[PDB]
């Protein structure tokens, strides 16, 4: 909830801050390890770094955009998105049919 | 992005000072500096960090005629105010002249600063618009902010002369500080001296030495004026964006305040509100309007209830602001204060854009004509005369703020269709 | 290899006393040097063997026109290092000529410590960059270790007393110094007190003990930046290895300093390089960079986070490297000399070469030029006179300065491809 239900506001006012300049540039022009670890700083500076879960944040990419629901070159804020790992105890729950939605909301927010 | 406290002058230290000890109640840190042993919140927002847990108030003390801050250095607290600057008349361009050739210190001080901090956001002045050296230095660094930053947004939370007006020279330093205000400053969330004295002694005894009671009703004032910034919350964590929504020009940048169990000697949403909508609460003292109200809870109530209010609000029409085009009342819910033991156990603020400060303006402006009509008190001080050698900004500061006058007459209804 | 360090003039030698005496502290090492509590570290970087398991510290306090030195030669530090090397003016050049006035009274000692030995790398100067004795004695001494001892590294780990520079020979003197401590040395460390000075207000309120109280931080310093030799490493096992990294030409060989818990009475590596990359805690004191930095991590940190953490400084680019080639950074690990009394457990230092950070060097020669029009302290006493009456070879050291100078500011240009 603190991070694709956004509450934890806090996060993004650094981590969009930072990674916006590299966001500007089309898709298949950026840098995954290099956006990777401006995630996991913002989350430094960020309230967000008390959580003991906080590690399974994995920037992911979706292409197709917001026009997804029945030219590729802007990108960056209309491609980006996070996910989280999942293990055999809590994957019955939380797997990709939820986290598909969780995205598609956090997309929009 | 991490604020900038700014606060000069002795009421504004004093404020000040009430003001980093009721964070230190509503954030868990030791007045010894460290952390406290009490301690999912964020300080550096406002407190400069050092590796070791010292969590030092930002702040710029200045002074000319030496009487406050060495009052200020005997509490336990002083292990948190280590600034390292504690620099060293009543009267505007004597005031002026004492201030302005400090000048490459102040630079240098707020360098350091703008330089080790991480990411600006920026400027929180806090100082006296009546007269001290407000009257003077206070209008001369809100003569250079403008050049020194200028890509970022000088706020104040400074205070305003309204005392019935010894201090006889208030309505000329009045109306040079409000042309001040008027054309430098980029917000002035104002507050009116008695106006808050004079409720202060509605809900208790103060009749008179009530002035520092002011310093800890504002002091809530600021700490509820920062809520949202200092814990976690979907939308509003910055400076900028809970001033963007609320000012809808340049030129139009004041805002009004109000506060809810300031009788602080359960209930929903909509008691809470319809209490703090009336002006009785504002506490500074043709039908004028708001622009934008926005009003901000903390408690254990859920928000369902806040549209419910507004539909309320809506139907009452209790209190009415048609600015020429709409900018919406906008209220949340957020986190309770954490270490400090509080009362009132659902409670918020009111801020908005209320046209009718042009009122105080206009009082202002005529204890400045019953003033300049009779000149008595030019007091024909040679930089006081001199150093004004025509008067042209005493003359000129009267229109300036007519205009936010008149701008605001414009803005009220369906005209100001155009720049000036 | 083996190190040799030599504390050298009056006012220097109080600091070479602290710096002893912790790098007895910082191991396992009684008062006289003979066995107490831990080893596994190698202590034969400093401490020679004597036939009786006395941990000899191939260590010499050496002087000019004596006062304090009884409370040296009586200390319990000198049953510690005692080779019977124990010796018993003021301003730069009959410092210089009063050095080469004893010369074969004191460099009896510099070939016994060198025959105590298998292989010696350097010298250390614990030299005072103002003093007659503390750098003009300074100067000279490692200029015989020069003429000696051509290829044997002298490291000149100084301290410069800045409180606005008192002594009326200053500028002059340290001119000098910058003529025998760059181009009559092979390697360089300043310790600066106005820096320090600040630092010690910014713990308890020490403005004025300054000297007698700062001396715990300077040592903190000396011993950090030499466990990283003695610790069985990978590498920096020895004096060149922590030189070669860092200098692009040998005589702006000056480098400056930092530390990070300085006021202290977990955390992250991340921690330590972006709080020492704090103007506010560079430990020195028109568009400049750095040349190359050291930043020393101790204690028990974890040794995956040092390359992730560079990666971040990457991403936040305060790292304002030099206008041309690789030039980066090492994050060197040891584990402190563990059990002296481990405060802000995994700390961390910055010896660092900066060409704004030129600034010690030219405000020393700024202070030069404020003086050599004036006549005003080429004051010529009968030892002062006679190294050089025309001074033109001070003449000289001022161009040989204005070379140090221009040469940092040409570091500061993308081409090295040409002169500095």
């Amino acid at each position: 909830k603190r991070y694709f239900l956004m509450d934890q506001g806090d996060f993004f006012v650094h981590f969009m801050d930072l990674a916006e300049e590299e966001l500007r540039k089309p898709v298949e022009d950026i840098t995954p390890p290099r956006l990777e670890a401006l995630l996991e700083l913002a989350l430094r500076m960020s309230t967000a770094n008390t959580d003991p879960f906080k590690d399974d944040l994995k920037i992911d990419l979706m292409p197709h955009d917001l026009i997804t629901q029945l030219e590729l070159a802007l990108s960056g804020l209309e491609a980006f998105s996070f996910d989280y790992i999942v293990k055999w105890p809590l994957s019955l729950i939380i797997n990709r049919k939820a986290l598909t939605r969780y995205q598609m909301l956090f997309r929009h927010m | 992005r991490e604020i900038i406290t700014l606060q000069l002058g002795q009421c504004g230290n004093q404020i000040g000072f009430e003001f980093w000890k009721q964070l230190c109640a509503e954030h868990g840190i030791s007045p010894e500096g460290i952390v406290e042993e009490f301690a999912t919140d964020r300080k550096d927002v406002f407190f400069y960090q050092a590796d070791d847990e010292h969590y030092i108030p930002r702040a710029v003390l200045l002074d000319l005629e030496p009487r406050v801050i060495h009052s200020i250095l005997n509490s336990p607290y002083a292990k948190l105010y280590n600034p390292e600057n504690i620099y060293l008349g009543n009267n505007w361009a004597s005031g002026f002249s004492q201030g302005e050739k400090i000048h490459e210190d102040i630079f240098d001080i707020i360098d350091r600063e703008a330089d080790g901090s991480d990411s600006l956001e920026g400027f929180v002045l806090c100082h006296s618009i009546a007269g001290g050296t407000g009257s003077g230095l206070g209008s001369y660094l809100l003569e250079r902010l403008n050049d020194r930053y200028p890509k970022k947004l000088v706020q104040t939370y400074s205070v305003f002369p309204n005392q019935d007006e010894d201090v006889v020279v208030q309505p000329y330093n009045s109306l040079l500080t409000l042309k001040r205000l008027t054309q430098n400053a980029d917000c002035v969330v104002v507050l009116d001296n008695t106006a808050l004295n004079r409720i202060a002694t509605d809900r208790l005894h103060i009749q008179n030495p009530s002035f520092s009671q002011i310093n800890q009703l504002v002091s809530t004032i600021m700490s509820a004026s920062t809520t949202t910034l200092r814990y976690p919350g979907y939308m509003n964590n910055d400076l900028i964006g809970l001033i963007a929504s609320l000012i809808p020009t340049p030129r139009l940048h004041f805002l009004m305040t109000g506060y809810t169990p300031l009788t602080t000697d359960k209930t929903t949403v909509l008691d809470v509100m319809r209490r703090l909508l009336q002006p009785k609460n504002v506490m500074v003292s043709t039908n004028h309007c708001y622009i934008a109200i926005l009003n901000i809870i903390q408690g254990e109530v859920d928000p369902t209830q806040v549209h419910k209010s507004l539909q309320r609000i809506r139907e009452r029409k209790l209190a009415n602001f048609i600015p020429w085009g709409p900018a919406s009342i906008q209220v949340a819910l957020s986190r309770k204060s954490p270490y400090l033991p509080s009362a009132h156990r659902v409670s918020g603020l009111m801020m908005a854009n209320h046209t009718s400060i042009s009122s105080l303006f206009e009082r202002t402006c005529r204890q400045y004509d019953k003033l300049r009509k009779r000149e008595a008190f030019l007091e024909q001080f040679r930089k006081e005369d001199m150093f004004k050698d025509n008067f042209d900004e005493m003359d000129t500061s009267r229109e300036i703020v007519q205009q936010l006058i008149d701008e605001y007459h414009a803005a009220t209804r369906p005209d100001y269709i155009s720049w000036g």
